[PDB]
Order: structure tokens, then C-alpha cells, then sequence
């Protein structure tokens, strides 16, 4: 489903717990592409809560096998992503992301 | 002339001609055709009285016969030999007038031009007048039908070289300029009358299905660019394939600012949006990305 | 066929008829009453 | 490669700058989806980082400023310029505090207006309401439901407000210095695009009184407060397309300066007509404790109450302008700060009663002359624009008495309702433009279903009649029932709907009806259309403007009762096509496609009670004709009566097997010659005055009572019908459809002795 | 029903209806001259000067051609154009300044004089430049009785009036060189539509006016009974002025031409139609006569209509006199 490749540095044992938000620093990438959408440039956090379901599958399946302060490099699935048709005007159909994330989030 | 209320029988049998109307309920609420049949004594209401012809419109009558008399021996030619595989040799007696042509299609072309934007307000007015009426002129007893019967009939082949081969190898040449100076000459006819490209908006898919070859160069582009500026009303009998044949042109021709200006006036109709090709051509250009 | 239309075709090239009389010399003179003289249709060509 | 090879960017930025022409036609006129799909390929920084740089080709410069407006600034600045000429003043104390006097100096009106725009402007306008964009949210699961899609793109504004002030600044002590090298190859390059961002800056309305007197500095120091040098912009030379969008930012401020001003006259008129309204209550108080009863006192006591309010106030106000002669019921005290105010305001305007204006008004008329000097101009659009400012200011008695018709005060308490109003009505004008669709429909009617049921439309209808919104409607109805063909009927929802609103519209005022009435002539001529869909049409709507005025109904004119006549001729001839399609066989006539025309043809006469002779007279002139039809029954060809048409339709009523498998074709024939009847009867001459000795009443009674002759009537009436406890429905045959027959009797034939007694 | 006790927010509403029907609507504005001699005065800065006697047009005579090349675009209505509006009546008011801005017999020398600064105020606005401005778009608004020929009609009345033979002869050269056909029949299209006594409509009308009651203080709003019956009686009477002042010097040329056009196609015979006019005038009023016959007293209302009817009468009896006078 996700298979991250971390990076060392942060806390590495406060894991997200459930209806709380998560600051994130995303910046996307398409696999064999280019950047289309980050937040650094914007210069804004994207806070968001886990569980009402809002954000993809992927994104928040990474965001949990991670915790405090270690950034990583989240990889998502067609079927998990948008791929069966795609977002519109912007991914491709049957396409496979890459994020990778920072975070100074609340608990 | 003005007031004459003249009559006119022949000469042997000095017999008047009249209209009668003895015509059906059918074609009495159609239209008013009176076929003027002629019989003795006519009717009393049988004057007649003339009203003379400015000079641009009896010049441009008499280029309508000559160019559909040429035009006319030239598809007789092309489809005698159409139907007809030919060896080692000429194809037939009588071959086509290649040269009277192309001088008749360069003239033409000439002769359509539009008038210098430098020129002063009035009289670039009148000129642009004077060639809208020329171009009702022409349009209206035909000679777009006929060049359309002559493209389709040259691009039955391919090659431009080669392939044709019925009409003579003398022809291997002519053919490139011909279909070029035809598109030009029909681009000629189409700029600027709302009424031409009103009647022309018909033959979407025929223009679009055309822009397939190199021999199909940027002429009839700038016809479509043409048509879609001055005749809003076609934009939304436009479909999906139609917009992934103009990707396909952009991708397989090169990188082209013309057709970048055809899909921006494709966009947006005369001060009105159209979400449908908005949405069709965002998701078929852009997110590919490459 | 020959038809007595109405005003839509006035403007167009359809009605256009040329005046030919019959010998060559002088064909351009002051034209007369009874004066024989031919019709010919320009923009087709033909004679009526 | 960077933004920048100039030598080998001559082929790639001619195809650059016109692909940013298809990402801006793409971002069409309110369009969002796209836009948010947009901010992908061209994010945040990439747009600011082109803003602030100076080594562009200047085509570039110009596409990617343009860009940005068209993205994120378009929308809301199309809809806030759509709802500025409106001029809404809520009542607040506030509100009250304008003036226009400047604040902080004694005798302002004889010194300069203060400056344009710095004051508070406390106007009723709506907010914009932004989103921020992202690409990491899961798509809605479920359908469209008509949503909105997006708000817009959002953008932090200031940043966006700090930045436009910079550059603009640089950009004119640039010039100062008059260089060589202008930034984008050429000094209309440099100008255009940074004035087309902060003038649309100035729509938004997003300035800080600080900075909108900033924006005023650099102009040219002369518009300055009491309290190189950056000399005036205007006092340079510079080219014509700069000038152009130097005349819009001067329309803003001309704007500005109206708002201003009819805002401060709403705020003397609240304190003004309440000391007056309690003078009132005084006098008349006056009058009570010391009546000392007279003709002359009845007279002037009987003046003041049964008069309305209309001409009291307006004989209150005319009496107070005059050379003289005013024979004031007040006293002279509230007439002097009266004819201060108006001296005042006579003052602002241009009307006064070296090279130094020291104001707006005089400073833009010597800019315009100057201008025309020297450059015979050559753009056409520069022409307009610059002779519209010019006109403008020296008649400000003109803009001002053009503008107060659509001014209108409210409440404190209701302004919370009007944001409902305000914000559905901006959904509506930006969906005018668009061409229709599926979205748009389900969309639009949520519009119109706050509007209609908002409690607002109920009140004020004078500010409804403002702001052209009946207009607007019939704007967007035309659309869908444009193009001529039968086939022309896509959509057809937004007909129901606008004619449900346009119905209630008319009923809220008489005039409404007066408005909708100019109108009337172009929807009967659409009213040819299916004749049975459900919910209202246009041919109800027409028919509900003339309901119950008396006077709208005289002025009817005869093309329009021809019409709809004439339509009914085909009734007869035709067999209803769309019912062919339900199901039912053949019919000759159309009975329900005339009931709904006889019924308009029935509300053009009983209008309060009576019966209108002129319209009437019209009517039964053209009904000998074209209500031949109906087959040879009613024609007097054949001679089937009513009672024979009626026991005919009686033996298909009982009978499914002869008509067809809601509509019944025998209790459509019963409502059809009921309905019929009911016109024949309803248009008698008058009861009895005209009838007692006017020959027209004869005529058109004899005319009348000979195509349904008595002794048919008398059978009809007497006639039986099924009475359950099982039971029938009403919709085979009706008793209320018997008395109609009996209205013919009463007005036409009368009794005698005989009658009564069968 | 008392106008105390009313809502706070309804009584701003009626006031400023009031002072909008009181103050405002009054005669104050005293600038019409003042833009006519603005722009026209600044030919050229005292500092500007092309100094090799290329002249370029002056602020107004830019103003003029805007106007007439707006007009010159193909199209089939002419649009709203509400900016024209007030330059129409802007320039219309300057030359009307001398004769109706000025008992005791005048002066030889005072009259003399008035009727100087008039050709100079004319010579101002339109003896060059504007010319031909006024008559192009009378062609361009083909049958419309709309406000386009209602403002254009005012100014063509402004700059005639004394005969002004310079601009009988700019406006005569230009229709003579152009051959623009349509103009005369865009006049016919205007000559057929004029209001005539309509006695059907005022007996309706006098029956509306017999129904005086009330409707929320509303009954004159539309009682007004002058609208109605004639509703063109500036526009009937400044037509045939216009008319009247083409050929108020005895020309002999421009009548003729009226009369009768010799380079266009078509020829619509002007004259025969005001005939034509007339005569539906005749029967008109001649009705109105045998509907008051039996009655012996005759209505105020009766006689104001009657009277606003003699007067476009008279205009047009003068304007037939001008075509014949002289010989």
C-alpha cells in the first residue's frame, strides 16, 4: 500500500493519533514528471484532521507510518491515489504519486 | 432606362410573353415562381421597364463563367481518368490546362485581396464593402462547391509526387502549388463576410477531417481560424475528436502560434463562455504535460 | 427555365442579361423600338 | 532555459505569450474548475517572482500580469462592478456621522472636498469569499447536486497590496530620472500592466485610507492634504494606451466622489425628516390642545390628514422652494438649514456661485484640454473614454439626479437579509453570461428559490423595481426560449421557474404590473408552446400583469388581442401532437390548447366587477372569425347544439374505449365550451346603463344572443349528473362548470314571468 | 392616513423624491457656452506650435469626427449611445443662447448685432466639422422614432436657424457628391409615423380621465391624458422645421432637389408627402369637428388638445410655403 523510506532525524515516537490535526510541508511529484502542487512555495502549514476522511488515502496511510519531526519519501498507488480516472486538468488518468513531508504539528 | 414599360415578343412570331399563373396549391404557398410561358396576347400587366448594372458586378459575372467553364473541364478531366489503372505512357487524349489554371488561381486570389489597413477610414470602408458584396457575388451562384469537388478530388492521392499518376508524370509538380492556391483562394473567399462562413459552417467535420497532411498545410487552418472568429454560432456543434485532431495537428506540424489563436478563438464565443470545450480541451492538453 | 422572382434575387448575379444585336458593325448604337436583337444570359453563358 | 534569451527567444516567446493567451481564454469569464486546475502549472511563486522582476521581455510581463487577473482578480471584480451602481445606505449612527463637510477644518466647502475615497463609505455590498486551492482532497464521491465548484483561488492580499504600492512607486521615480532602457523593451510596456493590476486593486476596494492618499501622492502633489520631488505622473509625456487606464483609475474616483455624496445626502435626510416629523406631531398637537373649532381651521386641519403622504410631503417641500411666495405650514428655522444644506452641496459640485485648481474636478477638466492639445489621437476607445470623464464633472447635477433613482435606504435591522438577496442576485448576473447547461439549471434554481421565498422580496418593492432584476430574469428566460424552431424548447425548467417568480413578482404591487405591462406584447407572441406542461408559462404570466388594474386593461392595444385569436383558429384545425405522443388517437379540435387562451381572453374583461366596452367590442368582432373553427357544431355548418356536443362528450366520458387510455378528451370538451361560455357571457354591455339607450348594446346583444340561441340553455342546465356519497372524481364532469352556463343568463337573456317558473 | 407615526426609513424615501422633484430639475447650470469656447478656444498651447503649417484638428473638431466615423460603421440599429446625448444638447444650447436667451422695441443696432453672435457661435460649432455629422446619421436611423432623431433634429434646427447659406451649401455638396440614397427614405420612413387626432384614443382616454379614482396615492401617474393622444408633438413640429429651414432663403437649388433628385437612383419626392400628410391632418381634425359639433360648450381639455393640434398645424402650413416661396 505505502512504503516509505524515512529520514533520520525528529522525535520518531510520537505517532499521529486519531481526530487531531497534522501540519504537513507536501511537496508533490509526478512519477517520471514534474512538480504540481507544494506548499513551501505557498508558505502555508495545510493543517488538516485525521479521520473525517477528506484527504487521499495515501497521503494519510503515510502521514500514520511516521511520526514527529522525520521527513520521508510517501509513494501511492493508482487505486489508493486518484488513478481510475484521475484529477481533473491536472493528473493524468492511472497515474502514481510521490509526496514527501515535514511537519511542526500539534498533538 | 427608369421608365420604359416596354413589352418584347420574337421577331417571326411577334408572340408576347407573359406569366400565367396556373400553378397548384403547392407551389402557390411556396415560393412565387411565375414560369413566363408565352401565348397570344399575353396579359395587359406585361410592361417592363430596365434598370442598368453597375460595372464591378457584370466584371465579375463574366470571371464566374470563364472560372466555371475552366474549373468545370477540369473535373470533367480528373474524373475521366479516375477510375482507371495506366501503365508506361500518357493517360489520354485531352490533358488537363494545367497553366491556364494556376495563372486563373493566382488572379483570383489577386483579385480578392483585402485592401491596405494603412489606408484612410472612408474609402477602406467602401473597398471593404464593395469586396463583401463581390464575395455575396461569388458565393451565392456557387464556386465553393466546386472548389470543394476539386480539393476532394486532388487529395484522393497522397504522395504528390508519385502516386498521382493519372494525371501524367508532367504533372508531378503542378500538384503541391494547385492544392496549396486552392486552399489560399478558398481563404480568399471566406475572411471577413458573416453570411459566406454562416453558410460554410456545414462542412465543420469535412475541413477538420482534411487537416491530416502536409499537402493539407496551414491554409485551411487559418480557414478554420477564419470561420471560428466570424461565425460564433458553429462553436457549439464542436465535439471532442474534433479537439483531439487540432492536438494531434499541434503535436505531429510543431510548435505553431496560429493554432494556439485557433483554440483561443474556439474558447469563447462572442462575449459568451462555453464550459463544454473549456473543459474538453483543459483535460486533453494540459495535465499530459509533455 | 425563366421565372419572374421576387426582390431577394434583385442584388445577386442571377438576373443579369446582356443585349446583343445581330450585326457586328455599330452593335453599340442607340437602341429602337422593333429592333431585332438577341438575349444572352451572361453569368451561364446561354441564350434565351 | 530562463525567461530571458532574448536573441534566441524570438520564435519561443511569440509562442509562449500566446500559449498564456490560452491559459487565460481557458480561465474564461466565471470560470473556477479550471482556474484551480491552473494554479498548478503556474503556482504562487513563480506569479510573484514575475511581478517583482525587470529583465523580461515585456510581452511576457504584460501575459503573466495579465495572468494573474485572470485567474484570481476576475470574478470578483466583474461581479463588485456589477453591483457598484447601486447605492443600498443602511441606517446607522454611523451612517449618520457623513457629511459633507470635511472633518477637520471649519468652512471646507469654500476650501478643497477633503480627498476622494478616504472617507468611510458604509455602503451595502457583499463579501467575496475565497477558498485556497489544493490538489491532495478526495473528489466529492456523490453527484454535482449543483454546487458551486469552486469560490475562486485565493491569494494572500496583503502582500499582493504592499507590493503593488512599491513598484509603482519605483516605476514613476524611474521615469523621474527618464532613462533609456525601460523595462520590457518600451515605457508602455513598463506602464500598462502594474496600472491595469492597481486599478483593479481599487474595485476590490481591499485600499487602506492611508493608502489610497498614498496612491493619490504620486499622481501629482496638488490633491494634498494641509498637514526631484517624484513629479506627476500626469505631467509627463507618455503614449495613449498608458492613458487609457489613467482614465479608469480617474472613473474611480469620479465613482468614489457620487458614492460619497449621496451618501451624506441619506444621512441629512434621516435627521432632517425626523426633527421634521416631529414638528409635525407638534403642530398637530398644537392644533388639539387649541382647536377653537372655524371653517378656516377645518380646512387647513382636514388638509394635513385626508391628503397622503405623497402630497404632503410634496407640498411641504414645494411651498419651501420659492421666490417668496412659500405660505409655509412650518416655521422659517428648518428652511434655513434646509437652503444651508443645499447651498452646500450646490457648493461641492462645480457650481460656484495660477494653474492651481487645488481639486479634483477642475484638475482633470485642464488635464483632458491639455491632452487634446497636443497627439491627435488615433485609438477610438481613448476618445470615449476621455470625453465620458470630461462630461461628467461639470454636470454633477446630472450624474447625481441620474443616480438617486436606483438610491433606496433600509433599516439597521434588515441588512442581514439583503446579504442573502445581494449574494444570490450576484450568482444570477454572473450565470446570465455564461451559455446554458445541465450545472448552471440546478444551480440557478436555488438562486431564485432563496430570492423568491426570502422574506425581503415581500417588503420594499420600490428597491425591486431598482436594480433591473425583473429585467434580468427576462433576460435569462429570452435566452432559452430564443432561437426560433419548435425545437427550441432545451431546458425546460427555467421557463416554470421564471415565470413562478415573474407571477408572484406582479402580484406584490400595482406597479409591478406597470413594469412588467411594456413587456406584454413579446410574450404573447411566444405563447404558442407544448399547451400542457405542468407549473405556469408565459401565457399565465401575461395574463396575471393585467389582472386588477382598470386602467392597463383600457390600454391594451388590438394587435394583441388579434393574436392570440388567431392562434386560437388553429385549435380547432390541429389534434394536439404531444397528446398523439401520449397515447390518445385522434381528435380533430384542441380543447386544452384553447381553455388556457380563453382563459387570458377571460381576465381581459371582468376586470373589478364590470366589463371594459372598448376591449369587449374588439373581442366579439374578431371571435365571428377565427372561432369558426370548432368543426361545423358551434359554426352553424353542421347543427350538433351544445346539448349534443355535451351528451356526445357525456357518451365518451362514460365510455374509455372511444378516446384514449389526467386529461380526459369528454370532460375536456365539458371545460372548453364551459370556459367559452364563460367569455360570451362575462363581455354583455354593461348591466343597464349603456343598455338603456346606446345602440351598440342592442347591436352586440342581438349579435350575442343569436349564436346560442335559449331553449338550449334550459336543457344543458337541466341536464343530470352522477351524485356519489363509490365515488367519482371531478375530473369527468363538474358542477361549477354548470353555473358558468347560468352567468350567460343572467347578464344576456333576463326573465320575464315563464323562465323562472321552468 | 397621518404622515407622523410612519417608519424612520420611509420617510428618507419619500424625501428624496421630493427634493428630487423640488430642487434638482431647477435651472442652474450656466455651462453649456462654457465647453463650447473651452475647446474650440485652445486651438494650440502658446508654447506648442507645429511652426511649418501642418494644422491638426483642434479638441472639438476630434470630438465631431469621433461621432461621424461611429456613425459611418455598418450595422443594422444604431445603438443607445447615452454619452451623445449630452454633447447634442451641449452644442444645440450655444447657438439657441443668442436667439432665446435675448415691451420695448430693439435698436436697429442692437438687432444688427444679435444677429451677429450667431454666425460666429454657429461658425463655432459646425460650419466646419459638423456639417455633414447631423445628416449622416438621419440616414442611419432608418424608421426609428426613437431619441436618436429627437436630439439630432435639435441640433440640425440649432445651426440652420437665420438660413445660414454656408451651410446650405457644406450640407448640399456633401449629399449631392455622396449619392447617399436612403436619407430621403429614412425622411419618409420618419413623416409616416406622425401622431394625427385619434378620436378613438381620447374617447378611451377621456374615459380614464373620467375614472379619477386613487390607487395608493397614485392616480396621476399615469392620468396625465396629453402622452396618449398626440405623444408627438416636439418631435412633429422640429421635423418639419428642419425642413423649413433647409430652404428658408429662397435658393431655388436645394428645393429643387427636394423636389426632385437627378444622380440617385431613386427619387421620393418630399414635397408630395408632406401633401400626403397634411391631408391625413385634414380628416383627422375634420372628424374631431363633427364629434363637438352637437355639443355646444366645449371642454378645457377639449380645447387644449385642440389647440396643441392647431399649432403643428401652423408649422406645417410655414414649412409649405418655404418650398414655393420665391419662385
Amino acid at each position: 500500500g505505502v512504503e516509505i523510506e524515512t529520514i533520520s532525524p525528529g522525535d520518531g515516537r510520537t505517532f499521529p493519533k486519531k481526530g487531531q490535526t497534522c501540519v504537513v510541508h507536501y511537496t508533490g511529484m509526478l512519477q517520471n514528471g514534474k512538480k504540481f502542487d507544494s506548499s513551501r512555495d505557498r508558505n502555508k502549514p495545510f493543517k488538516f484532521r485525521i479521520g473525517k476522511q477528506e484527504v487521499i488515502k495515501g497521503f494519510e496511510e503515510g502521514a500514520a507510518q511516521m511520526s514527529l519531526g522525520q521527513r520521508a519519501k510517501l509513494t501511492c498507488t493508482p487505486d489508493v491515489a486518484y488513478g481510475a480516472t484521475g484529477h481533473p486538468g491536472v493528473i493524468p488518468p492511472n497515474a502514481t504519486l510521490i509526496f514527501d513531508v515535514e511537519l511542526l504539528n500539534l498533538e | 432606362y427608369g421608365e420604359s414599360l416596354c413589352f418584347v415578343q420574337h421577331v417571326a412570331s411577334g408572340l408576347w410573353l407573359t406569366y400565367a399563373a396556373p400553378d397548384p396549391k403547392a407551389l402557390r404557398l411556396g415560393v412565387l415562381k411565375k414560369k413566363a410561358i408565352l401565348h397570344q396576347e399575353g396579359h395587359m400587366d406585361d410592361a417592363l421597364f430596365l434598370t442598368r448594372c453597375q460595372q464591378e458586378e457584370s466584371q465579375a459575372a463574366r470571371m464566374i463563367h470563364s472560372t466555371a467553364g475552366l474549373y468545370n473541364q477540369f473535373i470533367k478531366g480528373l474524373d475521366s481518368f479516375s477510375g482507371k489503372p495506366r501503365g508506361s505512357g500518357p493517360p489520354a487524349g485531352p490533358a488537363l490546362p494545367i497553366e491556364a489554371v494556376i495563372l486563373s488561381l493566382q488572379d483570383l486570389i489577386g483579385y480578392f485581396e483585402p485592401p491596405s489597413e494603412e489606408l484612410q477610414h472612408e474609402e477602406k470602408q467602401s473597398k471593404l464593402r464593395s469586396l463583401r458584396n463581390r464575395q455575396s457575388l461569388f458565393q451565392e451562384e456557387g464556386m465553393l462547391s466546386l472548389v470543394l469537388n476539386c480539393i476532394d478530388r486532388l487529395n484522393v492521392y497522397t504522395t504528390a509526387a508519385h502516386f498521382a499518376e493519372y494525371a501524367g508524370e508532367e504533372a508531378a509538380e503542378s500538384w503541391k502549388e494547385i492544392v496549396n492556391l486552392l486552399s489560399e483562394l478558398l481563404a480568399s473567399l471566406i475572411r471577413g463576410n458573416r453570411a459566406n462562413c454562416a453558410l460554410f459552417s456545414t462542412n465543420l467535420d469535412w475541413v477538420v477531417s482534411k487537416l491530416d497532411r502536409l499537402e493539407a498545410s496551414s491554409g485551411i487552418l487559418e480557414v478554420l481560424y477564419c470561420v471560428l472568429i466570424e461565425s460564433p454560432e458553429v462553436l457549439n456543434i464542436i465535439q471532442e475528436n474534433h479537439i483531439k485532431s487540432i492536438i494531434s495537428l499541434l503535436d505531429k506540424h510543431g510548435r505553431n502560434h496560429k493554432v494556439l489563436d485557433v483554440l483561443c478563438s474556439l474558447c469563447v464565443c462572442n462575449g459568451v463562455a462555453v464550459r463544454s470545450n473549456q473543459d474538453l480541451i483543459t483535460e486533453n492538453l494540459l495535465p499530459g504535460r509533455e | 427555365l425563366v421565372y419572374y422572382e421576387g426582390g431577394a434575387v434583385c442584388t445577386h448575379a442571377r438576373s443579369l442579361w446582356r443585349l446583343e444585336p445581330l450585326r457586328i458593325s455599330w452593335s453599340g448604337s442607340h437602341l429602337r423600338w422593333g429592333q431585332p436583337l438577341r438575349i444572352r444570359h451572361v453569368t451561364t453563358g446561354r441564350y434565351l | 532555459m530562463d525567461i530571458l534569451e532574448l536573441s534566441e527567444r524570438l520564435d519561443l516567446q511569440r509562442f509562449h505569450s500566446h500559449t498564456l493567451r490560452l491559459y487565460r481564454a481557458v480561465c474564461a469569464l466565471g470560470n473556477n474548475r479550471v482556474a484551480h486546475a491552473l494554479c498548478s502549472h503556474v503556482d504562487q511563486a513563480q506569479l510573484l517572482h514575475a511581478l517583482e522582476d525587470a529583465h523580461l521581455p515585456g510581452p511576457l510581463r504584460a501575459g503573466y500580469y495579465d495572468l494573474l487577473i485572470s485567474i484570481h482578480l476576475e470574478s470578483a471584480c466583474r461581479s463588485r462592478r456589477s453591483m457598484l451602481s447601486e447605492y443600498i445606505v443602511p441606517l446607522t449612527p454611523e451612517t449618520r456621522a457623513i457629511t459633507l463637510f470635511p472633518p477637520g477644518r471649519k468652512g471646507g466647502n469654500a476650501r478643497r472636498h477633503g480627498l476622494p475615497g478616504v472617507g468611510v463609505t458604509t455602503s451595502l455590498r457583499p463579501p467575496h469569499h475565497f477558498s485556497p486551492p489544493c490538489f491532495v482532497a478526495a473528489l466529492p464521491a456523490a453527484g454535482v447536486a449543483e454546487a458551486p465548484a469552486r469560490l475562486s483561488p485565493a491569494i494572500p492580499l496583503e502582500a499582493l497590496r504592499d507590493k503593488a504600492l512599491r513598484m509603482l512607486g519605483e516605476a514613476v521615480r524611474d521615469g523621474g530620472q527618464h532613462a533609456r532602457d525601460p523595462v520590457g523593451g518600451s515605457v508602455e510596456f513598463q506602464f500598462v500592466p502594474v496600472l491595469k493590476l492597481v486599478s483593479t486593486l481599487l474595485v476590490m476596494g481591499i485600499f487602506g485610507d492611508e493608502d489610497v492618499k498614498q496612491i493619490l501622492k504620486m499622481i501629482e502633489p496638488e490633491v494634498f492634504t494641509e498637514e526631484d520631488l517624484e513629479e506627476g505622473l500626469l505631467q509627463m509625456k507618455l503614449p495613449e494606451s498608458v492613458k487609457l487606464q489613467m482614465c479608469n483609475l480617474l472613473e474611480y474616483f469620479c465613482d468614489q466622489e457620487l458614492q460619497h455624496r449621496v451618501e451624506s445626502l441619506a444621512a441629512f435626510a434621516e435627521r432632517y425628516v425626523d426633527k421634521l416629523q416631529a414638528n409635525q406631531r407638534s403642530r398637530y398637537a398644537l392644533l388639539m390642545r387649541a382647536f377653537t373649532m372655524s371653517a378656516a381651521e377645518t380646512a387647513r386641519r382636514t388638509r394635513e390628514f385626508r391628503s397622503p403622504p405623497q402630497e404632503q410631503i410634496n407640498m411641504l417641500l414645494h411651498f419651501k422652494d420659492e421666490a417668496d411666495e412659500e405660505d409655509c405650514p412650518l416655521p422659517e428655522d428648518i428652511r434655513q438649514d434646509l437652503q444651508d444644506f443645499h447651498q452646500d452641496l450646490l457648493a461641492h459640485c462645480g457650481i460656484q456661485l495660477e494653474k492651481k485648481p487645488q481639486s479634483l474636478q477642475e484638475l482633470v477638466s485642464h488635464m483632458v484640454v491639455r491632452w487634446a492639445q497636443e497627439d491627435y489621437v488615433q485609438s477610438p476607445e481613448l476618445v470615449r473614454a476621455m470625453f465620458s470623464l470630461l462630461h461628467r464633472q461639470y454636470d454633477g447635477l446630472g450624474e447625481l439626479l441620474r443616480a438617486l433613482p436606483r438610491a433606496y435606504t433600509i433599516s439597521p435591522s434588515s441588512v442581514e437579509d439583503t446579504m442573502s438577496l445581494l449574494e444570490c442576485l450576484g450568482q444570477i448576473r454572473s450565470l446570465l453570461i455564461v451559455q446554458m447547461g445541465p450545472q448552471e439549471e440546478n444551480l440557478m434554481i436555488q438562486s431564485i428559490g432563496n430570492i423568491m421565498n426570502n422574506k425581503v422580496f415581500y417588503q420594499h418593492p420600490n428597491l425591486m423595481r431598482a436594480l433591473g432584476m425583473h429585467e434580468t430574469v427576462m433576460e435569462v428566460m429570452v435566452n432559452v426560449l430564443g432561437g426560433g424552431e419548435t425545437k427550441e424548447i432545451r431546458f425546460p425548467k427555467m421557463v416554470t421557474s421564471c415565470c413562478r417568480f415573474l407571477c408572484y413578482f406582479c402580484r406584490i404591487s400595482r406597479q409591478n404590473q406597470r413594469s412588467m405591462f411594456d413587456h406584454l406584447s413579446y410574450l404573447l407572441e411566444n405563447s404558442g408552446i407544448g399547451l400542457g406542461m405542468q407549473g405556469s408559462t408565459p401565457l399565465d404570466v401575461a395574463a396575471a400583469s393585467v389582472i386588477d388594474n382598470n386602467e392597463l386593461a383600457l390600454a391594451l392595444q388590438e394587435q394583441d388581442l388579434e393574436k392570440v385569436v388567431s392562434y386560437l383558429a388553429g385549435c380547432g384545425l390541429q389534434s394536439c401532437p404531444m397528446l398523439l405522443a401520449k397515447g390518445y388517437p385522434d381528435i380533430g379540435w384542441n380543447p386544452c390548447g384553447g381553455e388556457r387562451y380563453l382563459d387570458f381572453l377571460r381576465f381581459a374583461v371582468f376586470v373589478n366587477g364590470e366589463s371594459v366596452e372598448e376591449n369587449a367590442n374588439v373581442v366579439v368582432r374578431l371571435l365571428i372569425r377565427k372561432p369558426e373553427c370548432f368543426g361545423p357544431a358551434l359554426r352553424g355548418e353542421g347543427g350538433s347544439g351544445l346539448l349534443a356536443a355535451i351528451e356526445e362528450a357525456i357518451r365518451i366520458s362514460e365510455d374509455p374505449a372511444r378516446d384514449g387510455p389526467r386529461v380526459h378528451l369528454g370532460h375536456a370538451i365539458m371545460s372548453f365550451y364551459a370556459a367559452l361560455i364563460d367569455l360570451l357571457g362575462r363581455c354583455a354591455p354593461e348591466m343597464h346603463l349603456i343598455q338603456a339607450g346606446k345602440g351598440e348594446a342592442l347591436r352586440i346583444r342581438a349579435i350575442l344572443r343569436s349564436l346560442v340561441p335559449l331553449d338550449d340553455l334550459v336543457g344543458i342546465i337541466s341536464l343530470p349528473l352522477q351524485i356519489p356519497t363509490q365515488p367519482k372524481m371531478s375530473a369527468s364532469f363538474v358542477p361549477d362548470h354548470k353555473a358558468s352556463m347560468v352567468l350567460f343568463l343572467d347578464r344576456v337573456y333576463g326573465i320575464e314571468n315563464q323562465d323562472f317558473l321552468l | 392616513t397621518p404622515l407622523y407615526n410612519l417608519p424612520t426609513h420611509r420617510a428618507c424615501n419619500m424625501f428624496l423624491e421630493s427634493y428630487k422633484a423640488a430642487w434638482i430639475l431647477t435651472e442652474d447650470h450656466s455651462f453649456e457656452d462654457r465647453m463650447i469656447d473651452d475647446l474650440s478656444k485652445a486651438g494650440e498651447q502658446e508654447e506648442e506650435e507645429e511652426e511649418v503649417e501642418e494644422k491638426k484638428p483642434d479638441p472639438l473638431h476630434q470630438l465631431v469626427l469621433h461621432f461621424s466615423r461611429t456613425a459611418l460603421t455598418e450595422k443594422s440599429k444604431l445603438d443607445e449611445d447615452y454619452l451623445y446625448m449630452a454633447y447634442a444638447d451641449i452644442m444645440a444650447k450655444s447657438c439657441h443662447l443668442e436667439e432665446g436667451g435675448e415691451e420695448v422695441e430693439v435698436s436697429f443696432e442692437e438687432k444688427e448685432m444679435e444677429k451677429q453672435r450667431l454666425l460666429y457661435q454657429q461658425s463655432r460649432l459646425h460650419t466646419r466639422g459638423a456639417a455633414e455629422m447631423v445628416l449622416q446619421m438621419i440616414s442611419a436611423c432608418k424608421g426609428e422614432t426613437g431619441a436618436m432623431v429627437s436630439s439630432t433634429l435639435k441640433l440640425g434646427i440649432s445651426i440652420l436657424n437665420g438660413g445660414n447659406a454656408e451651410v446650405q451649401q457644406k450640407m448640399l455638396d456633401y449629399l449631392k457628391d455622396k449619392k447617399e440614397v436612403g436619407f430621403f427614405q429614412s425622411i419618409q420612413a420618419l413623416m409616416q409615423t406622425c401622431s394625427v387626432l385619434d378620436l378613438n384614443a381620447f374617447e378611451r382616454q377621456n374615459k380614464a380621465e373620467g375614472l379619477g379614482m386613487v390607487n395608493e396615492d397614485g392616480t396621476v401617474i399615469n392620468r396625465q391624458n396629453g402622452e396618449k393622444v398626440m405623444a408627438d408633438d416636439e418631435f412633429t413640429q422640429d421635423l418639419f422645421r428642419f425642413l423649413q429651414l433647409l430652404c428658408e432663403g429662397h435658393n431655388n437649388d436645394f428645393q429643387n432637389y427636394l423636389r426632385t433628385q437627378t444622380g440617385n437612383t431613386t427619387t421620393i419626392n418630399i414635397i408630395i408627402c408632406t401633401v400626403d400628410y397634411l391631408l391625413r391632418l385634414q380628416e383627422s381634425i375634420s372628424d374631431f369637428y363633427w364629434y363637438y359639433s352637437g355639443k355646444d360648450v366645449i371642454e378645457e381639455q377639449g380645447k387644449r388638445n385642440f389647440s396643441k393640434a392647431m399649432s403643428v398645424a401652423k408649422q406645417v402650413f410655414n414649412s409649405l410655403t418655404e418650398y414655393i416661396q420665391g419662385p
